[PDB]
């Protein structure tokens, strides 16, 4: 088959890790696929949600023909992705996916095998799940680099998203000060850290650390969206220059989810 | 819709729809970049 990609014993496991913390977040997302990799799309509480698998992080990853787009869930209560969920699969094994035909007919065989069986028969042991491509689809994704990056741990994050606002009448405003003071704030609520550019709780790493802003996020579904995907800790990515501003926040790890909001428009 | 306006003003690239095969195929190796 044209394209296939694999997942067994290593590259499986670190693609189930992936998706532990998840849980059923990504369940009911957009699949899109090309030689980079697996983009999985979502929208959490309204907010843009991410989840990039490199082609590098598959046992085996072989793409050609145009970018092709799969609706995860093949009906109501079962997703291409449910595999990878926490424990539905005990005694999972090996997960193949196969993607044949041409453009825009393509077809996506998902195959899965237990410990009840060896090798890949196809025959043999299984589970499948076939999808149609989607013959038109759009997607908004980001693009460019950030201005400045602020890499917050598990704790230092969940303060900041402690502190942001969470109705249309608390704005919320990260603010990089002159000495490199990082604070998030509300009318009630205020946190800040040290900046230091990356070559003691209070101190935080980041890129360009010396660039200053005032951003306000607008109605700041952060906490909720952030919660929901349960992100330990991550990297605050700020977006200055575009008409419109945007925070993506990239959960640290190996296959982190992000999650972009935007900014209110200055000037 | 709305949404789409506030994306692409936010920077946001068209992966798909109105764009060609190198073009969306370019995108998306953007947006891993920016998203790693």
């Amino acid at each position: 088959a044209p394209c296939q990609v694999v997942l067994q014993g290593a590259e499986l496991n670190g693609i189930l890790q992936a998706f532990a913390p998840l849980r059923t977040s990504l369940l009911d997302s957009l699949l899109v696929m090309g030689d980079r990799g697996i983009l999985i799309h979502n929208t959490i509480f309204g907010e843009q949600v991410f989840l990039p698998l490199e082609h590098s992080q598959f046992s085996r990853y072989r793409w050609r023909g145009p970018t092709a787009a799969f609706l995860s869930l093949v009906d109501q209560k079962r997703s291409l992705l449910s595999v990878f969920r926490a424990n539905q699969y005990p005694d999972l094994r090996r997960v193949e996916l196969a993607i044949t035909g041409q453009a825009p007919f393509r077809t996506l065989v998902q195959r899965i095998w237990t410990t009840t069986s060896d090798g890949e028969a196809v025959e043999l042991a299984s589970e499948t799940l076939m999808k149609r491509e989607l013959t038109s689809f759009v997607v908004l994704v980001p693009q460019g680099t950030p201005d400045v990056q602020l890499r917050l741990t598990r704790p230092q994050l969940t303060k900041v998203l402690n502190a942001t606002g969470a109705d249309s009448a608390t704005p919320t405003t990260f603010e990089l000060g002159v000495n490199g003071k990082f604070s998030v704030f509300t009318t009630s609520t205020c946190v800040t850290f040290a900046a230091r550019e990356e070559g003691n709780a209070k101190t935080v790493y980041g890129e360009n650390t010396h660039r200053t802003f005032s951003v306000v996020v607008d109605d700041c579904s952060m906490r909720a969206v952030l919660r929901r995907l349960q992100v330990g800790g991550g990297t605050l990515k700020f977006f200055l220059t575009t008409p419109v501003p945007s925070l993506c926040v990239t959960a640290t790890g190996p296959n982190a989810v992000s999650a972009v909001f935007l900014l209110k428009p200055q000037k | 819709d709305d949404v789409a306006a506030r994306l692409r003003a936010a920077g946001f690239g068209a992966v798909g729809a109105g764009a060609t095969a190198e073009e969306t195929r370019r995108m998306l190796h953007r947006a891993f970049d920016t998203l790693a």
